[PDB]
């Protein structure tokens, strides 16, 4: 048979391996090249079952069911199942009552599908920077963003983390504006105790296979504070005759998966601040900033680079990203960037062609943006790394302790990394 | 022995742990298409999951855009209400912008003698299936395949690395699953 | 749904447990409540997916598939596939030319099963004592119990530690006798490289759910070295109208087990070697030994209490085991007694039915044991206790980690343990 | 319709992790007797893993031993020869020892009928469902239920003794005893095809 099974354990690393030679200059990696897949999802014998249940019930049913089970979980009010995350944020804009010509603001840093949403929503997306140690969108910056076109703004709780819900819900009332998440990699993030995804008056949310909360391969939901934005979703769907509708397929997988969300969910948060607690100690490394009111879910772990240490002088911060990259790759630790191009710079937002002739970015005034507008943004950039799928599967000690003494290594080598990193090429 | 097939196949691929549309050795997408373009004499397939992405790629991949017209005399209430979201007027001067098939238990088996038309646009509604919500769209016009992928997020030109130009674009990946199960369906309904 | 998931991780224990209090003296255990469960056997995606395959076949030649393969595996040249490990130790018996009358030299340690193959093969066992390291029959015993009668010699390879077949086979050949192993807990054990059940005329293994390598319930496999040992094996099938065939249903488990069983093998052999070395460091415990030779499967972990510690001076061995026994328990750790009683004090061969009317004891002399002939088996008995599903379970490094220091905890305990031995009530 | 029944019952038992004859919440094998009893209006059910196991039960459980005899008219050649292994002869002037009926797919339906008999012990093989080897035997004769139990290797009364640290049965003696448990997985299928055809 066809199997993801892996055959060779983790090996328990030897802590003299951060004494180690990089693996770069020949010597031998922290993780062997037999141990550096990671399977996601969690397929298990429940999930097979499960299939089994749900193909003898009415494929509504099945949907309902999902949709009704996991709704209890995030304690939002009302929810609406769909075939992605993307509609479910369409949904979850027009329900909270964004028109067509209405200007959204949302981060410049995120993945196209929530701006996407918004030009479907025949809203104007207006992009802001973002924190640079949340890496959400900046509520500091939002003064300057808003018009009188404004009718809503739309965090993203990018990388998992909680955006600054307190700041821009403050924000929203002040101006009258609707308040709606992106929740995509919040999966059982929380704020004050409460989920992401009823904090807003919608809320959209990816429940694709590589999210920590995965259904059986492209699905979303919608959520939404009062009944009133709910029928308006349900109204939209009516007259606009969008068929935006979850599979069974993929919500029977939903089910299974549920049962066993909280279990998964404990690796990735023991992990990840056992990671966060080790980076600390190094000089080179800083895992991601957590206020204290947060639960980061840790869909993905992004590590500040100190590039203004003393052997970096002169060296640019994207070489030190590209050869750490390089580096960390030879050990075994798969650190790539997640989005190299913020949002106003990728070819929609720079035709603006949308649903054609460029509406509805007509219906208000154009706005030419530039590289100096996003400086935090860019920072984040060139002086980032990010782990994904490592810490996103709630790996095995070994794994975990792999990833450590990769990190620990890598430190005992600045003078090293600055080395490599001066020999990389301009690119301009 | 449905229950069983259907089962059998989504254990199958649940055990090969292929289960994401944007994942490198997903071969039952590719698998689907080949057996669409087969039957019919299509060049071109492009999968979606809605029936609304494989209307939208026909109108937008003959420049069928806000502001523009064509014929709505052959469409229900659905399609004309999203003709009517997406900004698209009608005339009966101009051709139908394509020709719906809806594919069900009933008719899949001569899915051949449906599929062979003098269409420009074969869009089949596999929908009523009950595998979940699924459209392909098959032609010879590499214009109406290229902006209708381009459409969607993470598209073929996403996924294999200044052409055509994407605009509005929606998540239309159809699930794998599903894919596959449709797959089997065709195979085991004698469409080689 | 009706599943044995386990919902709650093991957390890392805190290393300063070892100078807590008891947990049967009120003290926090080392392994809480929720994380005393352990799966076994770990059935995956693939096991139910197998099914789905295996049921499409005609039932027949999903057994000889999966004994053809499990066959090759092993290395042995003709293979039966049977209903049970019992079933199959028959069948290696009267293969290798036991008849009825023939003794049969066993160790009075074992599992019923092992004697009760002999008897129905007819023959009488002649109980031996066991080497009190290995636990295994002991080859320096052997010329006082062969007899004109002796057809055979039965080693177990007991715990899943190769008998010594080096000194046994060598016995065999001399008295011209056949060697039976007992492989039912020596799935993919080695000597000199070898997979146990090749190295005697004929070999039967229990394949039961509860083994290394389980097939899905009960099910066995008996390997002959000469075709003429299968034939014969095959004949008495035909002669004796007895049905013992393996369900296709256990044999499809088999075939997706094999597949997962040298990554599981992998984990058992870590984990079983790091808590030998563990264990060498406490005063009061020791781990197996193991031959230089010899590869432990690790079936059954035995661990030696020392009883001669000062310590427990005038203090009975069975009550230190005892106490031991509800002191580890209460930590978390399901130490416990694999046998209690020698087999030749097991009603069977005190009232010696048989087949009825004593039947085919009555063949041979009176054959009665006093404890006096097992010094080394009894005081095994005494003196040691075992891990079971503890250390068959392929268990995270965290699980692994809380049995060390359970150890390391009650090692600093040893008054403790004579007091509460001391307090234990009188028994036979 | 009968694969994916198949399929469904295997995949459950799989995922609840229960598939020892032994474990404790084991509930399979029980539910399989439980049906039997119900159709046979029988008081006693014993589940082997091969008809032999059910045939020895039977015998045992008479005191047909080895030396005795019994009255083997009805048996086929399979059935002869175990009887001569046992050591079991034959005499037309005894009773017969148990009434057999072999369940297949074709006469599941009627299973009422077959097993609602005057026979003091019935043996059901179930091997022809091609789930495995499988029998049971039914009686109202306690004597023979006990020492079926008991000439298995981890039979009732030994699962009873290795839970509540007492033996179940002190009079009933074992002689040899064969490991003649039933795999929980063929019970379930076993039970499954029983429920799904009337009974
Ligand atoms: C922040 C964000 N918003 C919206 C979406 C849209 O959800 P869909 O279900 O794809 O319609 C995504 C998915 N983008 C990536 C994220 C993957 C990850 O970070 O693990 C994706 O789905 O591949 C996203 O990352
Ligand atoms: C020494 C020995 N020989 C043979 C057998 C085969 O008997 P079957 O049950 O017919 O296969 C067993 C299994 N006896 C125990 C072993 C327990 C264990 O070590 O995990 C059992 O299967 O419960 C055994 O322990």
């Amino acid at each position: 048979m066809k199997t993801d099974f892996i055959m060779v354990p983790t090996a328990m690393p030897d802590e003299k391996m951060i004494n180690y030679q990089l693996a770069i200059d020949g010597g031998e990696p922290v993780i062997p090249k037999a141990n550096r897949k990671t399977i996601f999802p969690n397929i298990a014998k429940e999930d097979l079952f499960q299939m089994m249940i749900s193909v003898q019930k009415p494929e509504e049913m099945v949907v309902s069911e999902f949709a009704e089970k996991y709704r209890q979980r995030v304690g939002a009010p009302y929810a609406i199942p769909t075939a992605s995350g993307t509609s479910s944020l369409h949904l979850a804009l027009v329900g909270a009552g964004v028109k067509a010509g209405d200007e959204v603001i949302v981060p410049a840093f995120t993945f196209i599908a929530t701006a996407q949403a918004i030009v479907a929503a025949k809203a104007i997306p207006v992009f802001a920077d973002i924190d640079p140690q949340t890496y959400c969108l900046d509520p500091r910056q939002l003064d300057k963003k808003v018009t009188a076109r404004t009718k809503a703004v739309m965090p993203v709780h990018v990388h998992g983390l909680p955006a600054d819900i307190d700041a821009l819900a403050s924000f929203c009332r002040q101006h009258q504006l609707a308040l709606i998440e992106d929740a995509s990699h919040a999966h059982s993030a929380t704020l004050h105790g409460r989920y992401c995804g009823t904090f807003g008056d919608a809320a959209g949310q990816s429940l694709m296979a590589d999210k920590n909360f995965p259904l059986g391969g492209e699905a979303g939901i919608a959520f939404f504070k009062e009944r009133e934005s709910y029928d308006r979703a349900l109204a939209f769907l009516e007259e606009s005759g969008l068929d935006y509708r979850m599979s069974w397929v993929a919500a029977a997988f939903g089910i299974s998966q549920l049962d066993r969300l909280d279990y998964y969910d404990e690796i990735r948060q023991r992990n990840a601040q056992r990671l966060i607690d080790e980076l600390a100690t190094t000089r080179l490394f800083t895992g991601p900033m957590i206020p204290a009111a947060a639960k980061h879910s840790f869909n993905m772990f992004r590590i500040k680079i100190n590039t203004a240490l003393p052997e970096f002088k002169d060296i640019p911060e994207y070489k030190l990203k590209l050869a750490l990259q390089q580096i960390l790759n030879e050990e075994g630790v798969f650190a790539r960037e997640w989005q190299n191009t913020l949002l106003p710079f990728h070819l929609p937002f720079q035709n603006k062609k949308g649903f054609g002739k460029g509406y509805p970015f007509f219906l208000g005034d154009s706005q030419e943006y530039k590289h100096e507008h996003f400086p935090n943004a860019l920072q984040m950039l060139r002086s980032t790394l990010v782990l994904c799928r490592e810490l996103r599967s709630p790996v095995e000690y070994e794994k975990l302790h792999s990833y450590i003494i990769t990190f620990k290594k890598v430190d005992k080598n600045i003078q090293r990394v600055a080395e490599i990193a001066s020999q990389i090429d301009d690119v301009p | 022995e449905q229950l069983f097939q259907v089962s059998f196949v989504l254990a199958r691929v649940l055990t090969s742990g292929i289960i994401m549309s944007i994942e490198k050795n997903e071969n039952e997408l590719k698998g689907l298409e080949n057996i669409l373009k087969k039957t019919s004499s299509k060049q071109y397939a492009v999968t979606f999951n809605s029936i609304s992405g494989a209307v939208i790629g026909s109108l937008w991949g003959q420049d069928i855009v806000y502001g523009e017209a064509t014929n709505q005399q052959s469409l229900d209430e659905q399609q004309e209400k999203l003709f009517k979201w997406l900004g698209i007027g009608h005339s009966s001067l101009l051709p139908e912008p394509y020709t719906l098939h809806a594919i069900n238990w009933g008719n899949i088996s001569n899915l051949q003698k449906i599929t062979h038309e003098e269409a420009h646009v074969t869009l089949l509604d596999f929908t009523k299936l009950g595998f979940g919500p699924c459209a392909v769209l098959l032609t010879n016009n590499e214009t109406i395949y290229k902006k209708s992928e381009r459409l969607k997020i993470f598209g073929a030109f996403d996924l294999r690395t200044k052409e055509i130009k994407p605009g509005l674009q929606f998540n239309f990946r159809l699930s794998p699953l599903v894919g596959a199960c449709i797959k089997m369906a065709l195979i085991k309904m004698g469409l080689n």
